[PDB]
RNA sequence: AUGGGGAAGCUCCGUUUCAAAGGCCUGAUUUUAUGCAGGCCACCAUCGAAAGGGAAUCCGGUUAAGAUUCCGGAACCUGGA
RNA sequence: UUGUGACGGCCCGUGAAAAUCCACAGGAAGGAAUAGUUUUCAUGCCAGGUCGUACUGAUAACCGCAGCAGGUCUCCAAGGU
RNA sequence: UUACUUAUUCAAUGAAGCGGAGCUGGAAUUCAUUUUCCACGUUCUAGCAUUCAAGGUCCCAUUCGGGGCUGAUCCGGGUUG
């Protein structure tokens, strides 16, 4: 046969991301001396749009504890936040939405945002619009918190791990149909070369596991073992179940 | 004075610009900076079997000073001496035809360690010493164990450096005296008493003691509150 | 023994001596002569009609050129060659490969009378 | 163009006032403004804290 | 490219990474040199656009054939005590 | 027709850079009386190298075996209906 | 089901505050043998925060002004997780 596109997606040629209108990435504060013994006060100067990001970016200036120099950082806007507030980063800053407390200075049930998955790797949760994390609840011995994720599961991670408080803005944003190949087009051109999508099934057998027949069908089962190999893995990977499902997500 | 104010700066987490402390701590040294201080660390934590480790316990400040005064009176003959000596005896087998022992025995420390090593194999070194500075070990590592078969003094000193300054060099890895004169063989019998005392003696313990095993600050302040923490009932 | 203040936690290679070469020998032994020479720059003038017309009419010179030759050069060759002060230097490169001059003189010299000093009317 | 801006007199590229050619007029009005507001709260926020910890 | 790490190797990766990574002013500027407690420090090679960014020129005339380039007149920019 | 201006729609699309040039808080460095400050005000001095530049750009100057009804990017754009 | 870190492994930073140390006062189970935290001036404002730092302590052979301590605690040199 061929090498299938999935396969190729991964020699990242034409599959890199369109990363030219980007604004930076989006991380937090470094967690220096401030932000783990007190607080640091920085200035939203503004909320931007970040192509191929649903969610508004942040830029905040902060000024450097050790050096007469203003350091600026690209947070992930949560809603409400406005250009000519404070924000307060640290373990002593305040519940207030738009600060970077740890999670061991959360109490339960706070919802948190862009929270590091481990200590100082500057935001990597719930960071999509809309998105949030849920405060579970804590374990001070061998400090943990137990945090609900967006897709809800539990995840116990270091009380030492930051976040900033709220929800991402720009919730709500896949409430509209796109109602256009146009809007897709439009959408994809600044994330990725990754649409339209052919159909395996309309290939060929060279081109795809499902090509071929004088039918457009699969042929054999679309679920595919996790053990199966590249140019195999073309369908529903590792599937419990298949079908229409009479459920909620339950977290 | 009436012009003059007081600004204290105020050194809070977010208040102002913070002075210039002393970073030391803090330096990001170089790889090979880096790696000499951890290789001493590695060193130190590591259970380091009885062979090693019979080093570093190098003889006390005050006997190792009358040592190295001692082998400094009898020290090697510098170029220029030698010069001086070879023309000397030049001159007397020119004009007396002398069979060359005209110039006097020598009274020299011994070095070189295959030199000083088969000396305490024939049995002919009175006081041997052996620096703890040698990059491979496994140069001297043994030589403790030959001055014990051999019933030569042996003692461990500080500073391969300090022997090479003693037998005009840069480093020389052992010393070593076969024979004295009557002058000192009494301060080298007084001698021999002391690191005898300290080494050929306590030899089998100094062979069943194993060394090593010492953690880093941190970690023995962590034992010290688990311990504190456990004992307190 | 102490240790120093370091204030900052960079380390930085530290500014060692740099010493001046002192060869042993010379590299070549004999400095090479003037390579562009005014004899060199200056090849010869060109005597087209069209040239003839410029050293009648415009005070300008034109002169085969040494390709490796600029304006400045030329400028010094002509006057270290013919004795005039030379107001400006225009340069090509002709379609055959060659470098070609037109270097206009100054109103005190006249290009007929050098032109009949060179020898070409 | 920039580099026009080189070529041209000093005045033509600022204003008589305090941060002239950077900043607005009303800008420099409400940063004198809120400069001197917030000291002056910084100095009543300092001798209440002081005063209530002397009472205290 | 380098530092580094792969590969038997032709070479591959990597582009600031687990690296000790450099350059402008007066004092020094002659019984003594660019040596020196003289200062600021920390772009983090380079290549890549004759349609992107960008210092500055116009008119008239002139040739068989060149001209925003030559000539006449009138300007502008950059760098230099 | 072109340029500019104030505007108003559109986006789950909001239309990235860098060199370079200015400006802004600071007074670190100077003097008051035949001079001490100004080359960001006017006037005056000098220089500006290197390479391209002709012509076609197409039912004949390019590619398609050719002076081939093919292909090949762009600017200017009169009057009447 | 575990403990150690020093091999190996994973991240961050310009390797900046790590692990243990105390005046006056606080929570004040402490049977006068101190176990842990704060006042170590950061939260109404789109302001400012840089010149070995002001102030404070003993002296300089005086003309650019200073020097040590302190401001800014000590110990361990394991950058930190």
């Amino acid at each position: 046969g061929r090498v299938i596109r999935n396969q190729r997606k991964g020699a990242g040629s034409i599959f890199t991301s369109h990363t030219r209108l980007r604004q930076g990435a989006a991380k937090l504060r470094t967690l220096d001396y401030a932000e783990r013994h007190g607080y640091i006060r920085g200035i939203v100067k503004q909320i931007v749009h970040d192509s191929g990001r649903g969610a508004p970016l942040a830029k905040v200036v902060f000024r450097d504890p050790y050096k007469y120099r203003l350091r600026e950082e690209i947070f992930i806007a949560n809603e409400g936040v406005h250009t000519g507030q404070f924000i307060y980063a640290g373990k002593k800053a305040s519940l207030n939405v738009g600060n970077v407390l740890p999670l061991g200075s959360v109490p339960e049930g706070t919802i948190v945002s862009n929270v590091e998955e481990k200590p100082g790797d500057r935001g990597a949760l719930a960071r999509a619009s809309g998105n949030y994390v849920i405060i579970i609840g804590h374990n001070p011995d061998e400090n943990k918190t137990r945090v609900r994720l967006p897709s809800g599961a539990k995840k116990v991670i270091s009380s030492d791990a930051r976040g900033v408080i709220g929800v991402i803005a720009g919730g709500g944003r896949v409430d509209k149909p796109l109602l256009k190949a146009g809007r897709a087009f439009h959408k994809y051109r600044l994330k990725r070369n990754s649409w339209p999508k052919t159909r395996g099934v309309a290939m060929n057998p060279v081109d795809h596991p499902h090509g071929g027949g004088n039918h457009q069908h699969i042929g054999k089962a679309s679920t595919i073992s996790r053990g199966a190999v590249s140019g195999q893995k073309a369908g529903l990977i590792a599937a419990r179940r298949t079908g229409l499902l009479r459920g909620s997500q339950k977290t | 004075n009436p012009l003059t104010h007081s600004t204290p700066k105020n050194f809070g987490i977010g208040q102002a610009v913070q002075p210039k402390r002393n970073l030391s701590r803090y330096v990001k040294w170089p790889e090979y900076v880096r790696v000499q201080r951890q290789k001493k660390i590695l060193s130190i934590r590591l259970k380091v079997p009885p062979t090693i480790a019979q080093f570093q316990y190098t003889l006390d400040r005050n006997t190792a000073a009358e040592t190295f005064k001692l082998f400094n009176k009898y020290r090697p003959e510098t170029a220029a001496e030698k010069k001086e000596r070879l023309t000397k005896e030049a001159a007397a087998v020119a004009e007396g035809k002398s069979k060359q022992d005209a110039s006097p025995k020598p009274y020299a420390v011994k070095y070189g360690l295959n030199h000083v090593v088969a000396l305490i194999e024939n049995k002919k070194a009175k006081l041997v010493l052996i620096a703890n500075d040698v990059d491979p070990i496994e140069l001297v590592v043994f030589l403790p164990a030959l001055c014990k078969k051999m019933g030569v003094p042996y003692a461990i000193v500080k500073g391969k450096a300090r022997l090479g300054t003693l037998v005009n060099q840069k480093t020389s890895a052992v010393a070593a005296l076969t024979e004295v004169r009557a002058e000192d063989e009494a301060a080298l019998a007084k001698l021999v008493s002391t690191i005898d005392a300290n080494f050929a003696d306590k030899y089998d313990e100094v062979k069943k003691h194993w060394g090593g095993g010492i953690l880093g600050n941190k970690a023995q302040a962590k034992m010290d509150k688990r311990a504190k923490n456990s004992d307190s009932a | 023994k102490a240790l120093k203040v370091r204030t900052s936690a960079t380390f930085r290679l530290p500014k060692t001596l740099k010493l001046a070469r002192a060869p042993k020998y010379a590299s070549k032994a004999v400095p090479h002569y003037n390579r562009l020479d005014s004899y060199k720059v200056i090849e010869q003038p060109i005597t087209s009609e069209t040239a003839m017309k410029k050293v009648e009419d415009g005070n300008i010179l034109v002169f085969q050129v040494s390709m490796k030759a600029n304006k400045y050069q030329i400028k010094k060759a002509v006057k270290e060659l013919y004795e005039v002060d030379v107001l400006k230097v225009n340069t090509l490169v002709r379609p055959n490969g060659t470098k070609k001059a037109y270097v206009r003189l100054t109103a005190d010299y006249d290009a007929l009378d050098i032109a009949n000093r060179i020898g070409y009317i | 163009r920039p580099r026009q801006y080189a070529t041209v007199s000093k005045t033509h590229k600022t204003v008589s006032r305090a941060y002239g050619g950077s900043r607005c007029a009303n800008c420099v009005k409400e940063r004198i403004i809120r400069a001197f507001l917030i000291e002056e709260q910084k100095i009543v926020k300092k001798v209440v804290k002081e005063q209530t910890e002397a009472a205290k």
